[PDB]
């Protein structure tokens, strides 16, 4: 019976196309209702629908039937990102915590913003800077320390601009994660590298200090809007679902045929 | 006499054309009836409506206005061939030969700066 | 040879056309075409673009040039933008105009931003990028994120306690602290304790209000794994992965 | 290489008269001929094959064999392209062209073989629709018309 | 530096507007677009009023250009309605209506701007470069 | 250009449309050459709103639809055409036309949503 | 549908009565589509983006 219904699916796929075969497969097996009943299967169903739409979009431009299978296997083997072949949002009705990068948050708006890794910084190694007089891009192929310092200054300015972009997106409340982060491989050297970051250059006023110095620089700028608290590790209970029931709904059914046999044919149509 | 028929919809104009044809019959039966249209769907709808009104719709020619005007140019004035010498492809293949000959003029220095930089006979065509 | 073109190839062709001698007259044709220019987002300006705009609209009469931008938002240096082009443009032009009023955030967050970035002189470490204190809106001065206890302040710098910490451990601890704060805001938000108050109007805090701002994909996955452990679903808006890789 | 045999074959076609009186194609003027007449024929009833094939077999003698074709109820318009219509001595005539003729190479294309080809390819319905269209055309065009 | 007013900006030479984060940049752009369309400002105004096909707006993001085109179309329609009614509900629109002396010619110009809004010259950078390369192909040398 | 002809004979056959529906209202306003748009120059015309034409809430002649994708757009269009075929007992699919701005972009989606319908739901296209 | 002119065409410089452009032809096509509709007129446009849920404005004629 399975082989017979798959041969019928092959006949529909050869006569009507991709999306009619996929719709008959999802309606006869009723896999869409089972994926909607399963928790966490709505994203899988939207991915299946997008893959079906892309297969129907690529199947009209191809004549052979195996060519679409080879195209699908190639696009599986090719992870290249196009504007049409990207993953979409799975759901819009259910509210979710929206994680967004700093470059993708330019011009947006969020009520409450949490910045856990605003103190993490990365040191630029290559020597590609700009001159302070001619304002031209200078690429130094030799490992000169002046070019490395002039590139690290532009890296720190870019980190400060990223800090201002990430700070100016909160509306009501923003929370920051501060820690004496040390990029150096030594664990206890007596000094931390927060002055090498963008936040510590404003907290420690561009001066290298310690964890107690960072804490005193944090507690120095204490106002009604700016406060600090210690990091508490602890969990009591995850959450409460508080689900609600769904009202009854039905679908209308067509009473008659949509149209009579009206067609403008020729003698070859009647033979 | 040139008759202009203003109407709000097209069914009144089709009924007026049916009344004109049924009112004044053609003296020559094999003479085609020239109905000037612009697209093929308009001529197909006119053929279907004339077949619905008359029972038949045959020997009705639907030419272009330019084709009918050139046919009247041929029929009225003699010593004129059926095809025009000045067409798009003919003038293009003529100008592809004529433009290198006219590059030495002072008026064509802009086309010389556009053409004589690099040319594998792509910008010229 | 193939006759194809690219996105930057149009800029290079226009710069090479204006670089020639006859193309200056072509620029006059552009002065015949549009005798005005209003260029938005001038922080994302390549030097070829500013060279073109200086070739066309430098000092000719009756033509106006309006460079509307922001040097404090130039974060696309990885894409091809450059703040030194903006500094050259600021050195070339004479007049400067700024927008004083801010219509988005609460005045507490505005005062926190104007307090943090005006601690020292030249906080952006460049002479041609000055910072000015912006002003909050009059209609949004009653915005308050209130907790069960009292009115929560605007900026809360969660200082992780310790002498020295690594990278993965610091990320894990701050992700756990952020997930604990998220679950505390969602647990108190569904009972009418944590609210967003505009004047006297109140709104409970749902899961769509809290957003975590990360910079990389690894720390975004760390935040998502630390948040999905406490039965809190979260979406990743910057997910650019292909559907064919699942 | 086929060209010098084809033109003499064409003149051999043109020299052969096709009429019951012996009228050739060279006697037809340009105003008398009309090539590729396109007609549209309306039908408002559902075309039943059983009510049509019996009406054909009642009068057409070639429908002794030829078991009836099956087609759906066609209501609407019918297109047709007649090859040639020409008048001569005050009488109208129709002419169509069939040129496949793969199975014949000898002189066996007599009237019996042509009637068998007409019964096999079912050109009787096409010729009957052509006669109906020509009758309606001569009724609409020429006043005081008799079939 | 000085503060920026959209109804007092001199539109001569080169000007540098620094719009901070969260400020009404798209509103100031629409206000300057209406100022360039109606020719307002007095001594700091343009020497002649310009049409929709003469105002060039360059923005990088395509969605930003579409949003700005829709907002400028809505502002043109609202200002046409407020000029036909001699009243409005916006204070900037009130000052814009107070700056003009004539109402019929301004309403006719806003109607012609609404009808010519499809041919507006609000493009991106690469789109403007492609349009200038395809338009004057002789002096540039583009296919 | 037609009115400038000297020996032209102008005939007018305009059938008036009774304005009952919204589409018939628009066609009557176009044919009669009148301005029904209320500007509201005074506050008395701006306060009252009964000076306009009343539009019945069951008048489904002209409807505007907002969709999210070319697939969902024609998926909504198919259901709306089925509702229109169910609303009127005498309605032919030949009398229904669908015009798109670009045929090649939407034609895969149209064929996809028109082929997927079952036998009780399938309309010929 | 906008089709830009060639730039060196003289008909676009000095327009006459009998000149034809694609924009005016499309506007007259929309007028003929409004007039030719007898019973029901259906209009559907993409209003929200499928990628980023951005608002897509309709045409000026609608």
């Amino acid at each position: 019976v399975v082989v017979e219904e798959f041969d019928g699916y092959r006949q529909i796929w050869r006569k009507r196309g991709v999306m009619p075969m996929l719709r008959a497969l999802m309606s006869a097996r009723n896999i869409a209702e089972n994926l909607l009943a399963t928790a966490g299967g709505e994203r899988r169903l939207t991915d299946i629908l997008h893959i079906s739409e892309l297969l129907q979009e690529a199947g009209t431009q191809l004549e052979s039937e195996h060519a679409l299978v080879r195209w699908l296997s190639q696009h599986i083997l090719e992870p290249d990102s196009n504007a049409s072949s990207q993953q979409m949002r799975l759901e819009s009705d259910k509210h979710l915590v929206q994680i967004v990068t700093i470059h993708k948050s330019k011009g947006l708006e969020y009520p409450l913003v949490w910045l856990p890794f605003i103190t993490n910084f990365r040191v630029q190694e290559q020597a590609f800077y700009h001159d302070r007089h001619s304002f031209e891009a200078v690429l130094d192929l030799n490992a000169a320390p002046e070019s490395v310092d002039l590139a690290e200054a532009e890296r720190l300015a870019e980190d400060l601009r990223l800090l201002y972009v990430a700070l100016t997106r909160s509306v009501w409340h923003c929370s920051l994660g501060v820690a004496p982060l040390v990029r150096r491989r030594g664990d206890k050297k007596g000094d931390t590298d927060v002055h090498q970051s963008a936040l510590g250059r404003l907290l420690q006023k561009g001066e290298p200090q310690d964890a107690a110095g960072l804490r005193t620089c944090i507690e120095a700028l204490c106002d009604d809007d700016i406060a600090w608290q210690t990091a508490q590790t602890g969990d009591n209970q995850p959450w409460q679902v508080n689900d609600v029931s769904t009202a009854e709904l039905n679908a209308k059914t067509l009473q008659r045929l949509p149209g009579d046999n009206w067609r403008v044919t020729s003698y070859s149509g009647l033979q | 006499m040139l008759r202009v028929y203003h109407s709000n919809r097209l069914d009144v104009l089709e009924a007026l054309m049916e009344f004109i044809v049924e009112r004044e019959r053609l003296d020559d039966p094999f003479e085609p009836e020239m109905i000037l249209v612009q697209s093929t769907g308009m001529a197909q709808w006119l053929q279907m409506t004339l077949s619905q009104k008359f029972g038949i719709a045959a020997n009705i020619d639907f030419p272009l206005p330019a084709s009918f005007i050139w046919d009247m140019f041929v029929r009225v004035l003699p010593e004129i061939p059926k095809e025009s010498a000045f067409n798009k492809q003919s003038m293009s293949w003529k100008l592809m030969t004529l433009l290198p000959q006219l590059l030495e003029r002072e008026d064509f220095t802009l086309l010389r700066h556009y053409l004589t930089d690099d040319s594998d006979k792509r910008k010229l065509f | 040879r193939r006759g194809e073109l690219g996105f930057d190839d149009m800029l290079s062709r226009l710069d090479s056309a204006l670089r020639s001698e006859s193309g200056e007259v072509l620029a006059a044709a552009i002065r015949t075409r549009f005798p005005v220019a209003m260029i938005d987002e001038f922080q994302d300006t390549d030097p070829q673009q500013y060279r073109i705009f200086r070739r066309i609209w430098h000092h000719q009469p009756e033509t106006a040039l309006l460079l509307i931008g922001d040097p404090k938002q130039a974060i696309y240096a990885f894409r091809g933008a450059d703040i030194f082009t903006y500094m050259k443009a600021r050195s070339e032009v004479h007049a400067h105009y700024t927008l004083d009023t801010n219509w988005r955030s609460a005045p507490g967050m505005v005062n926190s931003v104007n307090k943090l970035f005006s601690q020292t002189d030249d906080a952006f470490m460049f002479r041609e990028i000055p910072f000015i204190p912006v002003k909050s809106a009059g209609k949004n001065q009653a915005l308050r994120f209130v907790f069960k206890g009292e009115t929560q302040p605007a900026m809360k710098m969660w200082l992780m306690e310790g002498e020295s910490c690594g990278v993965g451990d610091y990320q894990s601890t701050m992700a756990q602290v952020c997930a604990a704060q998220i679950r505390d805001w969602l647990q108190a938000g569904q009972r009418g304790e944590a609210l967003l108050m505009n004047g006297d109007d109140a709104r409970p805090v749902r899961a769509s209000d809290i957003s975590v701002l990360v910079r990389s994909r690894q720390e975004a996955a760390q935040v998502r794994d630390a948040l999905t452990l406490l039965e809190i679903p979260s979406v990743y808006l910057s997910n650019r992965d292909s559907v064919f890789e699942t | 290489q086929w060209e010098p045999v084809l033109t003499e074959w064409i003149t051999a076609v043109l020299q052969a008269p096709l009429n019951e009186t012996g009228v050739s194609l060279s006697q037809l003027s340009a105003r008398n001929k009309q090539v590729e007449m396109e007609f549209y024929l309306p039908i408002s009833e559902p075309l039943i094959a059983s009510q049509l094939d019996t009406l054909i077999r009642q009068f057409d003698p070639l429908s002794a064999g030829c078991p009836p074709l099956e087609f759906m109820q066609v209501r609407g318009m019918l297109k047709g392209f007649i090859d040639l219509v020409f008048r001569h001595e005050g009488r109208y005539y129709l002419l169509a062209y069939k040129s496949n003729w793969l199975g014949e190479d000898s002189s066996a294309y007599t009237q019996q073989a042509m009637a068998a080809a007409m019964q096999a390819h079912r050109y009787d319905l096409q010729y009957q629709l052509y006669t109906l269209a020509l009758h309606r055309y001569l009724r609409h065009r020429i006043a005081d018309y008799d079939y | 530096a000085e503060t920026l007013d959209p109804l007092r900006l001199p539109l001569q030479g080169e000007r540098l507007i620094e719009a901070s984060a969260g400020t009404g940049k798209t509103f100031t752009i629409a206000a300057l677009y209406l100022r360039l369309l109606l020719g307002l400002g007095g001594s700091a105004a343009f020497p002649r009023p310009l049409t929709v096909e003469e105002l060039l707006v360059v923005t990088f993001t395509e969605a930003a250009t579409a949003e700005l085109r829709g907002r400028i179309r809505s502002n043109i329609h609202e200002l046409r309605i407020a000029c036909l009614r001699e009243t409005t509900d916006n204070p900037l629109y009130e000052r814009l209506l107070e700056e003009i002396d004539d109402k019929a010619q301004a309403a006719q110009w806003l109607l012609l701007a609404e009808r010519q809004m499809d041919e507006a010259a609000v493009f991106t950078i690469h789109g403007f470069c492609q349009r200038m390369l395809n338009l004057n192909a002789f002096e540039s040398g583009m296919l | 250009l037609l009115s400038d002809l000297e020996s032209s004979q102008e005939l007018d056959a305009f059938v008036d449309v009774t304005p009952d529906n919204l589409l018939h209202n628009i066609q009557s306003d176009i044919l009669e050459l009148e301005n029904r748009a209320v500007a509201g120059v005074n506050i008395e015309e701006f306060s009252r709103s009964d000076n306009k034409r009343p539009l019945d809430p069951l008048d489904s002649s002209i409807t505007f639809h907002v969709c999210h994708s070319p697939q969902r757009e024609v998926e909504v269009l198919h259901d709306r055409l089925l509702a229109m075929l169910e609303e009127d007992p005498t309605l032919t699919p030949r009398d229904i036309i669908v015009m798109v701005a670009d045929i090649d972009s939407y034609s895969p989606f149209i064929q996809a949503v028109f082929g997927s319908a079952p036998a009780d739901r399938y309309l010929p296209y | 549908r906008q089709l830009a002119p060639l730039g060196f065409d003289l008909m676009s410089q000095k327009p006459k009565r009998g000149d034809r452009s694609r924009r005016d032809d499309d506007r007259y096509l929309f007028l003929e589509a409004l007039i030719s509709a007898q019973q029901k007129l259906y209009i559907s446009y993409i209003g929200r983006s499928i990628q980023d849920n951005s608002e897509r404005f309709p045409s000026v004629l609608v």
